[PDB]
């Protein structure tokens, strides 16, 4: 199939709430080897953002009744092995996009805001991995979120604004990255003052295009700092 | 005719002061009580008018020349092309001061905002205000002193105030939207959704009940 | 594998939101042969209602936009294919679905109250075809409806009460399957009617706490019948 066939594919898919048909679509633009545009770039995020957030749920509400149901030696096999299965898809999910920033994605990429927008992306599935990992392999998949997300970040600070919605966005998943996996709110709290305190210094650097984009990742820094700094 | 009596009324009560300004937009899309009006303002006017406007006490009669000709131009202007970033700052409070961030709100007074993010600062660090709009005239072919490049954004113009913050130097750095721009204005597409931010956004039971 | 462990599997797939697990697990345990008990019956009707319900949204909203893009015959050959994927996907439930009821749900169901639920189900599902279907196959998907909803109807009058949530749920998706497909508002709003007068008529008899169940359902009856007559 035609890359643009494929997009339109991908495009209708989104609409039918077919997620799955989505990633699968744009997961082929992307094997293409050809630099992505900013609309091919946004769907094949969403895609994917929706597939392994799925997951990401369903875990989380596995885990909880694992918690909650505790008596038969049996009933609870019962929910290790379904958490299992899920934590296999998650594994796989994750796998399939992380290979394809390695290998496509990420090298392809010329422009920084595009560059920035895949290692902040790398970091983000390299977390999700974190979550569900267990001791040696956690260690492992904990510093390689940390390393995307720090690379995407020395990036983000020399060629970009500090009000881009890109380098805004990375700068809440990185603090959420230290308060959620590090479990380390001093670097959270650190991390989201400075990228907040340089974007209210310079509105002037804001977009036409994405000033209200900007002012609604700044609010969700805003909201956490004043969250985490509350007793 | 009544542009001619407006024209005729505002160098009756004001003289060369407003006479100076006839011709200073060759384009044209503003009459002559238009321009002269707008240039009178952007000048000095621009204190005791706003000052009468905001404190709701009657106009004067050369006030009201300047008011009804500035008018006029907002109407025969209305919604431009392009999104103008413009700045507006205070030395202390704006009446955007009570409008909760999210909600909307409007200055009594006419809006006068620069292009310039330095001569916005020039007028005040109280509060620092970034202004997206559309519905604003460029009076810098008018009236252009320490080269301020005014945008006038109309009396009463209602703004959404997206983002109200206070600086650790205790300035409070607001970003306001022209209401009438919309919910939709101001995203790249479905940018914020591709960025899968880390945050948070009748039946019963079986017999499909359609 | 066990009837509890499935049953156990599927009670799981449920919270999880993973309708397709929580469809295979009940699947497997209908193909046990034996009669299910009111729990596993409202699991595998919850859980089939959601993976089918999955395509008809995903169908309406496709087809919806094949009508409203006609301007390139590429663009618009995208989507015919995409429509007759889900179609596709569609027709593979409500063929799972049938085949349970013909083969193992209907036959083994003994009691007046399961042979109706089942009945009433197997015209839902030839519903769902027929929303789908084209000429011929068409034809032979609404004859079969029409014929389920109508068999599980006499017996639902001779075996039941007029505000039993099952006899009104029946009598609800009637009414709509004459509404929507047999596209005739005259015999929808004379079955709906009916099905309410009868229910208002003895409903003196509340059934203890089970008088919110049926007034939930006589509600999405009435409320059908004052939007039809505009
Ligand atoms: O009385 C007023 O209009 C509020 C104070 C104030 N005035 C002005 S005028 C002007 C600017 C400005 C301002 O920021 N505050 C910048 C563009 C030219």
């Amino acid at each position: 199939m035609d890359k643009s066939e494929l997009v339109q594919k991908a495009k209708l898919a989104e609409q039918a709430e077919r997620y799955d048909d989505m990633a699968a679509a744009m997961k082929a633009v992307t094997e293409q080897g050809h630099e992505l545009s900013n609309e091919e770039r946004n769907l094949l995020s969403v895609a994917y953002k929706n597939v392994v957030g799925a997951r990401r749920s369903s875990w989380r509400v596995i885990s909880s009744i694992e918690q909650k149901t505790e008596r038969n030696e049996k009933k609870q096999q019962m929910g290790k092995e379904y958490r299992e299965k899920i934590e296999a898809e998650l594994q796989d999910i994750c796998n399939d996009v992380l290979e394809l920033l390695d290998k496509y994605l990420i090298p392809n990429a010329t422009q920084p805001e595009s560059k920035v927008f895949y290692l902040k992306m790398k970091g983000d599935y390299f977390r999700y991995l974190s979550e569900v990992a267990s001791g040696d392999n956690k260690q492992t998949t904990v510093s390689n979120s940390q390393q995307a997300y720090q690379e995407a970040f020395e990036i983000s600070k020399k060629e970009m604004q500090p009000t881009h919605p890109i380098r805004l966005g990375l700068a809440l998943n990185f603090s959420v990255f230290y308060y959620e996996i590090l479990n380390s709110p001093e670097k959270a709290c650190s991390l989201a003052k400075t990228a907040f305190d340089e974007a209210i210094a310079e509105l002037d650097t804001l977009n036409e295009e994405s000033y209200k984009d900007s002012t609604l990742i700044m609010q969700l820094l805003r909201d956490n700092l004043t969250l985490w700094t509350s007793e | 005719g009544a542009d001619k009596a407006l024209a005729d009324g505002l160098v009756k009560r004001f003289g060369a002061d407003a006479e100076k300004y006839l011709g200073r937009q060759p384009g044209g899309i503003h009459s002559d009580a238009e321009v002269m009006a707008l240039g009178l303002y952007t000048g000095i006017h621009y204190a005791d008018l706003n000052r009468a406007l905001r404190q709701g006490q009657e106009l004067d009669a050369g006030q009201k020349l300047i008011d009804q000709g500035m008018s006029a131009a907002f109407e025969k202007s209305g919604q431009a092309e392009q999104v103008v970033k413009t700045f507006r700052g205070t030395r202390g409070g704006d009446a955007f001061n009570a409008v909760e961030e999210g909600k909307v709100g409007h200055d009594d007074g006419y809006l006068s905002t620069s292009l310039n993010p330095g001569v916005a600062r020039s007028f005040g660090q109280g509060t620092i205000s970034t202004v997206f709009g559309r519905s604003g005239i460029d009076v810098s072919g008018i009236s252009n002193y320490k080269n301020a490049k005014a945008i006038l954004y109309n009396k009463e113009t209602d703004m959404r105030v997206l983002l109200s913050a206070s600086d650790e130097q205790g300035v409070t750095r607001r970003v306001l939207e022209e209401a009438a721009l919309g919910e939709l204005s101001g995203h790249s597409q479905g940018l914020l959704d591709a960025l899968d931010l880390a945050s948070k956004p009748l039946r019963m039971r079986g017999l499909d009940l359609a």
